[PDB]
């Protein structure tokens, strides 16, 4: 019966984890006992984008590190200049339950969805001057947590329901669906070689997927539901942040954790996390209205990026590594250098 | 990999006494709020009892008040269950269940086969 | 239910025998591609403020 | 996009005429525009621009005080009225449009233009004509009177040709960037005061004239030109 | 110490900027409420009846305007039951109204418990619907169901001095109508700051007058938080 | 004219009481109108009356209130015979237009209580225009017709102190009487409301109930108290002195009119410091911090 199912899957397990824990032979806290510290790093505002209405959810660095995107719940898109504070453009949204943007690594398109299950596609140089919808993805059945771009005919979506789907612009259909998950998956990389992704769900549990293939190859797995996920510049190892007030750093190759990030002054959950250019610094947000910087080396709080008022939902940092912008239901984005 | 394993399923007499235990591991069980969920034969989920931190504050299913008892060992990472005076209609598949976010008042936990955080059951039969 | 157990077993599988490495080699391998781009990161060490588009 | 110019004709000196530039198949609301004159042989030159939402005004030296510029967005329609018509203005009036932004294209489109007859900064390319024959590259070059690079790191140069027969259209601006339907083929360089433009395959349909434009001043000066 | 194109991006950027500004009247204008509700409650026939004034689309808009002021009324209608993520989303909203059916109430408490302890949902005010009133009483005067095998206490239970029943009917439905409520405000009373409260109210799917029972307790809710406000109360 | 000097001797303990009330009267009104103007939020139209009154408010706490101390304690006026023509024409135009303000105040206050769902759009920023707009106008006028042109007309060089005449006394008396009933009416109706909804959330226990009316009326007869006993003295001896003789002797004419003055000192204390958003805002701004960039009062 089902007994038999029961105890192989359960072995297996078990062999799985021992195997696990025969690869392990030494810990990075041991190791790196020798680095010199980072030291105090300080942060100050440069910049403090204005205009929003409602709380802003979500935004998104340009290619060329110099015009943004972010996306509010008054049903707005705005577009900015991040040296001079201008408004390029302000599209409005027909939903205005909206939970994530991408901009295009072209700069031709730009991306929004969210309660509505339907992901939309703008353009944005057009013969005339206006923007105006070019496709609406709707292959669903829950709620739009993230989007990202491969190429400008391929995007990658993330639902409430427990699937995800890689699908085609031009004709409007899905290419690949990939499931295996248990609750809500909410966060979603891609990693710099193009060819691998990896995914975070409300189940304790991390995947990688394979574009071409369609089929998962890892799972890792924290107490709680995770919120957000990132890669390493290298493009071997990620992070994870999840409801418990703790950060995990795991390699793909050695299949295991390797770093904690917690402190027992730290209640609130995590909402963004990302890293820097050379990936010595994470940069993590947090519910209690505030910002920590962390050495992904030594576990150690260096610096604190205080400034906002509710809670910080967004955060980003340019592929050029010059600033990072901030945001949060204050309806207001900061960049920091 | 968080995980819940139940024990103290079995057949008793109708007016008889029995006892149901929790036992969890993977997380820190003092910063967490327990629940007893039960499936009766061809109905959906319904909640029992449930558990503080501390177990300060307890409550009870109507329906079953008055005869269960529900308590937690946070030494031991261990969650109990007490039932004297069983009646026909007691009888049914019982799950230990975790409140999703620690330090919170509120859970979202009876979902129809979807929760991830939730044990395998007992059955438990009464005649 | 059983074609759902026959899945994970499946899935637990295909994913049960992969090269894997030790802990320490993929440690110093990010300790040594982490200390390669140190001058490279303005986070690091902050720009001249003549060469900061944020002034 | 479609761009017709109503007006014309022949009027006695000290008169006064209404010329009405109309447009459809874009959001008229948001672009704003200028007025480009050509004398029968020689050159262009700049008269009248007007910004949206009709905010800001600008006028040539020598229309200063004669004429006046409108629109109506509701209508999609843009007119001047000219008056103390001189000997001067016996020329091919053009309606152009532009939009600025980070990125974007200004002189983008050009009208068909209505002919009307009558009973700073300077930049020398006086090159005349340069023929060729087709299949091997060519070169034209041009000197500012003063370096056009600017704090913002920009260069403000634009590029224009004009076949034979029909309106001009735009080639290069800001000195490195390519237009949207033109080919690779073509290409652009400079320094600040010297500036080229170069051509590596050259096709038969590739004759007419070549001029240049600045826009780091609001006078603005077109050139002499050059013909292939 | 600008080019030429600065001005004009500095001066398209104004007029963004006087096009956002005036989107803001109508924004400030306009109050939005959020509808829950289980399967079996009148859900459906209220929003029926509300109309007086695509096919997996998860969430639906209702407008309707009464006494010159207009309202925004969303319900959900294709997501799964786990709701701990999506619920987030509604922290500016002016009420949400929660539908009960008297005729499956200790689910109805336990959603309401956890909605009226949520950390982000504070502040927000709940209008509690107890519809399906028709059919109480028929059930209580059958009496083959009663009402003491699934809730003990009631016997030790009275009807209040404060009760005023409008028709001339029988004392027992107005005993088991207001058990019920009074297990509903239960929950309300043991809070503090005063921040939000509860507005219940005996209505059926039929009933005419919801607009403007939405309308009352609407305008009590913001007389409320300005008199907070201005230190008078 | 020289000979005539005050009795006062070396105790002169008094310089302070009516000079402390003119220090606070300027430099602590400076302090709403940098607040007002200079954080984004608290731009609302209802801030903007505050602000004028604070602009209305300070202007005579360094033109009429210190130069009028020195005549208010020893009654030479040193300063010039040509000011005399200026001084008079400032002191009517200046206080009546704090008087029109606390109307407005209230009429916007009235109107974000008894009808919240249309307040937003009933109240907007250009009706503000015509609030701010009119008291101006009207004290502008009412000052120079009567005082300026010398037309109320009926001594030696000295302190001027020209009163009305017979015909111009009552339009000094219902200018300050309909504001007063408008506002007093009012309020009333404001406290009403606000008994009606201090007994519904108490379901009534009277222990709780007093305690909420306790609160209300502390809330609002503060500020009618101290509007209705800075002003009323005046108009009194103005009508007793008016259809009568000159019987007030000078020894009081000072006492009345510093009187009235001090109410400008009272106006930011009393609808601007006693709300906690302006007080953290003005806190911010003793600590240096606003230097260093913007921030969110708690509102
Ligand atoms: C005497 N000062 C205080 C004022 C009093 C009110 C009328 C105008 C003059």
């Amino acid at each position: 019966e089902l007994d038999q199912l029961r105890q192989e899957a359960e072995q297996l397990k078990n062999q799985i984890r021992d195997a696990r824990k025969a690869c392990a032979d030494a810990t990075l806290s041991q190791i790196t006992n020798n680095i010199d510290p980072v030291g105090r790093i300080q942060m100050r505002t440069r910049r403090t984008l204005r205009g929003h209405l409602a709380k802003i959810y979500a935004m998104h660095w340009g290619t060329d590190s110099r015009l943004l995107v972010s996306a509010s719940q008054d049903g707005k898109l705005i577009i900015w200049d991040s040296y001079t504070t201008n408004k390029v453009h302000a599209i409005p949204l027909r939903s205005s339950w909206v939970m994530t943007c991408a901009y295009a690594p072209s700069g031709n398109y730009v991306a929004c969805g969210g309660l509505d299950n339907i992901c939309s596609i703008y353009n944005l140089k057009t013969r005339e001057g206006n923007v105006r919808v070019s496709r609406e993805l709707a292959g669903h059945t829950g709620y739009l947590s993230c989007c990202r771009f491969l190429d400008d005919n391929q995007i990658v979506t993330s639902s409430g329901d427990t699937t995800c789907a890689l699908w085609d612009i031009e004709t409007g259909q899905q290419t690949t669906t990939f499931t295996g998950h248990t609750g809500d998956v909410m966060s979603l990389s891609l990693a710099p070689d193009t060819r691998l992704f990896v995914s975070g769900a409300c189940d304790a549990s991390a995947k990688l997927w394979d574009v071409r293939e369609g089929m998962c190859r890892q799972t890792f797995t924290h107490e709680s539901d995770i919120n957000a996920i990132c890669f390493f510049p290298n493009g071997n190892a990620f992070a994870t942040g999840s409801d418990d007030a703790t950060c995990r750093l795991f390699d793909l190759r050695a299949d295991q954790e390797l770093m904690t990030y917690s402190h027992d002054n730290i209640i609130c959950g995590i909402t963004s996390v990302s890293f820097s250019k050379s990936g010595r610094l994470l940069l993590a947000g947090y519910d209690d209205f505030n910002c920590n910087v962390w050495d992904a080396l030594k576990a150690d709080r260096a610096g604190v990026l205080a400034g906002h008022d509710n809670r910080v939902s967004c955060l980003g940092v340019t592929d050029d590594g010059m600033a990072v912008a901030t945001g949060s239901w204050d309806s207001f984005l900061k960049i920091w250098n | 990999q968080v995980q819940l394993q139940e024990s103290g399923g079995g057949l008793v007499q109708p007016g008889g006494s029995l006892r149901l235990s929790c036992a969890a591991s993977g997380f820190t069980f003092s910063n967490y709020k327990m629940n007893w969920v039960r499936q009766a034969p061809g109905k959906g989920l319904e909640w029992v009892s449930d558990i503080s931190q501390s177990g300060a504050s307890i409550s009870y299913t109507g329906s079953v008040k008055g005869r269960f008892t529900i308590s937690r060992d946070n030494a031991k990472n261990t969650l109990y269950l007490q039932m004297n005076s069983l009646k026909p209609e007691d009888t049914a598949v019982y799950y230990c269940a975790r409140c999703p976010a620690p330090f919170t008042r509120d859970c979202f936990d009876v979902t129809s086969t979807t929760y991830a955080y939730r044990g395998q059951g007992t059955q438990v039969t009464v005649s | 239910s059983i074609a759902q157990a026959r899945k994970l077993v499946e899935q637990l599988k295909m994913e049960a025998n992969i090269d894997r490495i030790k802990v320490s080699k993929a440690a110093a391998d990010l300790m040594a591609y982490c200390e390669a781009h140190a001058k490279e990161d303005p986070l690091l060490t902050p720009v001249p403020a003549s060469e900061n588009p944020f002034r | 996009v479609q761009l017709v110019e109503s007006g014309g004709g022949l009027v006695q000196p000290g008169g006064s005429r209404k010329l009405s530039c109309s447009a459809s198949g874009f959001a008229f609301s948001s672009f704003g525009m200028h007025w480009v004159r050509q004398a029968p042989e020689k050159g262009l030159e700049w008269v009248a621009y007007i910004s949206s939402g009709s905010g800001t005004i600008y006028y040539a030296d020598t229309v200063k005080g004669r004429f006046t510029i409108s629109r109506d967005d509701p209508k999609n329609t843009l007119f001047l009225q000219m008056t103390s018509l001189r000997s001067e203005d016996t020329a091919m009036y053009y309606c152009v449009r532009s939009i600025y932004y980070y990125g974007s294209s200004p002189f983008d489109f050009w009208g068909q233009g209505t002919t009307l007859t009558v009973s700073d900064i300077v930049m020398t390319q006086a090159t005349s004509s340069v023929p060729v024959t087709p299949g091997e590259s060519v070169s034209i070059s041009c000197r500012s009177s003063k370096s056009l690079l600017h704090s913002n790191g920009n260069t403000y140069l634009y590029w224009f040709l004009q076949r034979p027969g029909q309106s001009p259209q735009l080639l290069i601006y800001r000195m490195s960037n390519l237009a949207s339907g033109v080919p690779d083929r073509f290409s652009g360089s400079g320094s600040g005061t010297a500036f080229t433009l170069t051509i590596s395959r050259l096709e038969a349909e590739d004759v007419g004239v070549y001029y240049c434009m600045q826009h780091l001043e609001y006078p603005l000066t077109f050139g002499a030109g050059t013909k292939l | 110490t600008l080019s030429a194109e600065d001005k004009a991006a500095v001066e398209r950027s104004k007029m963004i900027e006087k096009q956002l500004q005036k989107d803001k009247q109508v924004y400030r204008a306009t109050h939005r409420l959020l509808l829950l509700g289980a399967d079996n409650s009148g859900k459906s026939t209220i929003v029926k009846q509300m109309r007086i004034y695509v096919k997996t689309s998860g969430i639906f808009e209702t407008k309707f305007q009464v006494d010159k002021v207009n309202f925004h009324m969303f319900d959900v209608g294709a997501q799964r039951d786990e709701r701990r993520k999506w619920i987030q989303c509604f922290n500016d909203v002016t009420a949400i109204i929660f539908v009960v059916d008297s005729s499956r109430l200790q689910e109805a408490l336990n959603d309401f418990k956890s909605i009226w302890n949520n950390r982000w949902l504070r502040t927000i005010s709940v209008i509690l619907f107890l519809n399906k009133q028709d059919l109480l009483a028929e059930k209580v005067l059958a009496g083959k169901s009663k009402i003491e095998d699934y809730f003990p206490e009631f016997a030790r239970y009275t009807t209040p001095e404060d009760a005023t029943p409008e028709p001339g009917e029988d004392p027992r439905v107005t005993r088991a109508k207001y058990f019920i409520r009074d297990e509903f405000l239960r929950i309300s009373t043991a809070s503090g700051d005063g921040r939000h409260y509860c507005y219940p109210h005996f209505t059926c799917s039929v009933d005419t007058e919801n607009a403007r029972r939405i309308f009352n307790d609407c305008r009590d809710i913001i007389q409320r938080m300005h008199l907070r406000q201005y230190e008078l109360l | 004219c020289i000979k005539s000097s005050y009795a006062p001797w070396p105790r002169a303990i008094l310089y302070g009481v009516l000079g402390l009330g003119a220090l606070l009267a300027v430099f602590g009104n400076l302090l709403v109108i940098i607040a007002i103007l200079h954080f984004k939020q608290l731009h609302t139209p209802t801030n903007f009356l505050v602000a004028s009154l604070a602009c209305a408010d300070f202007l005579v706490g360094v033109t009429v209130m210190p130069f009028s101390t020195v005549r208010s304690v020893e009654s030479c006026w040193y300063f010039g015979e040509s000011y005399c023509k200026f001084h008079t024409c400032f002191d009517t135009s200046f206080c009546f237009a704090s008087l029109f303000h606390l109307c407005c105040i209230s009429i916007d206050r009235y109107i974000a209580v008894t009808d919240p769902l249309t307040y937003p759009t009933k109240f907007t920023v250009s009706v503000s225009g015509l609030c701010i707009a009119l008291s101006w106008f009207f004290s502008v006028t009412y000052s120079f017709s009567i005082f300026y042109t010398g037309a109320n007309e009926e001594t030696c060089v000295g302190g001027c102190q020209a009163p009305l005449n017979q015909n111009w006394v009552l339009l000094c008396f219902l200018l300050f009487f309909l504001p007063t009933v408008v506002m007093v009416f009012l309020y009333g109706r404001i406290f009403l409301v606000a008994k009606y909804q201090a007994r519904k959330i108490e379901g009534s226990y009277k222990e709780r109930v007093a305690k909420r009316e306790r609160k209300a009326a502390k809330t609002l007869g503060i500020a009618m108290a101290a509007f209705l006993v800075s002003w009323l003295p005046y108009i009194i001896d103005a009508v007793i002195d008016a259809y009568m003789n000159f019987i007030t002797p000078a020894y009081v004419y000072e006492i009345l009119v510093w009187c009235v003055y001090y109410n400008s000192a009272m106006n930011p204390l009393i609808y601007a410091f006693f709300y906690p958003w302006f007080r953290k805002a003005i806190k911010l701004i003793v600590s240096g911090k606003v230097f260093r960039a913007d921030s969110s009062t708690t509102n």
